[PDB]
């Protein structure tokens, strides 16, 4: 937004991360 | 070109409202955001290409 | 862990700041813009 300036998105979701927390949760359960 | 604000971008139909004075808005950081045209007296954005 | 949700909802400033600072620094590039910096103008089409 603006001139010349711009934001990438990052590769891994907010899904992704969550995905990665909760496989960390099941494996020490 | 609005009497005086020289600029680029798309026009398009805005849902600001201004005070019955003032002829353009600025955002942020003090950028030209939406201007109102003289003739029809519309508020409009003006976003980068 | 019940307690949990009580300490935070009442405690991110860690990561308040970073995203914070980052964006101080961004807006102090733009208002750059507005700088004479020993010129007669600012404005290219002047
Ligand atoms: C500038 O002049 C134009 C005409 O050239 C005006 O347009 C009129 O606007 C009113 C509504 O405000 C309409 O009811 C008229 O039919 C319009 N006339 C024409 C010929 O289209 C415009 O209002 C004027 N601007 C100011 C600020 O007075």
């Amino acid at each position: 937004k603006f001139n010349g300036l711009t934001v990438l998105p990052p590769l891994l979701t907010d899904e992704m991360i969550a995905q990665y927390t909760s496989a960390l949760l099941a494996g020490t359960i | 070109n609005f009497n005086g604000l020289t600029g680029t971008g798309v026009l398009t139909e805005s849902n600001k409202k201004f005070l019955p004075f003032q002829q353009f808005g600025r955002d942020i950081a003090d950028t030209t955001d939406a201007v109102r045209d003289p003739q029809t007296l519309e508020i409009l954005d003006i976003t980068p290409c | 862990i019940g307690k949990i949700q009580d300490s935070l909802s009442s405690a991110l400033g860690k990561l308040q700041d970073v995203v914070n600072h980052n964006a101080q620094a961004l807006n102090t590039l733009v208002k750059q813009l507005s700088s004479k910096f020993g010129a007669i103008s600012s404005v290219l089409n002047d």
